[PDB]
């Protein structure tokens, strides 16, 4: 599972 | 949190943290490691118990091996914003890797701060079995997951708005009395989670 940043 | 037991979480993360080779900004990976030891030690030993690794990084996350098959796919939630994974500065999930300098605000990222977000995501879901995704936070996600802006990504995603509630609570007592006001539900949540 990956997850990003906030935008 | 005593200065005790701040000391034993950071003493915890020198067991999770690993740092780049080469040349970097050691100050700010001692900085960045020292805001994450706020976290609430009944999760950061789990997290070494689970032999999860925060990896503090000198160059772009697809730079590295473990990441490359992530060049050029645009992030959940990243529609528009003209980048992919390559120029996004921190992840989370079933591993953590960050890239040093790229904490604050507006560095590449919205979070309130970018390793306490991205770990989060990594607390929710190794130490607590995806608990953003159960029927009790959803319930709570749906009235307040938009009372901390962002809403298309926080405000859509409950995995999202969990893990910047989580930075929120943990990050300083401004951020931590900001969520409270905002999100009592979320706030009396997190409080619960740690006991
Ligand atoms: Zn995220």
């Amino acid at each position: 599972e990956v997850n990003p940043a906030v935008p | 949190m005593d200065s005790t037991t701040i000391q034993q979480n950071k003493d915890t993360l020198s067991q999770i943290v690993v740092f780049p080779t080469g040349n970097y900004d050691k100050n700010e990976a001692n900085a960045m490691v020292n805001r994450l030891a706020n976290i609430d030690g009944k999760y950061l030993n789990a997290l070494k118990q689970n032999n999860l690794k925060i990896k503090l990084l000198s160059g772009k996350l697809t730079d590295e091996k473990e990441y490359a098959y992530l060049k050029g796919v645009v992030p959940k939630g990243w529609e528009g914003t003209g980048k992919t994974w390559d120029d996004v500065p921190g992840l989370g999930g079933s591993t953590v890797a960050l890239r040093i300098g790229f904490s604050n605000k507006g560095k590449g990222h919205d979070a309130i701060n970018l390793e306490l977000h991205a770990t989060a995501h990594a607390i929710d879901h190794i130490v607590l079995n995806d608990i953003s995704k159960s029927a009790q936070f959803k319930q709570i996600f749906a009235k307040e997951g938009r009372s901390l802006g962002n809403v298309n990504f926080l405000g859509v995603y409950p995995e999202e708005f969990f893990a910047e509630s989580f930075a929120y609570y943990y990050l300083n007592q401004d951020t931590n009395s900001k969520l409270k006001s905002a999100c009592p539900q979320t706030y009396s949540f997190l409080q619960n989670l740690a006991k």
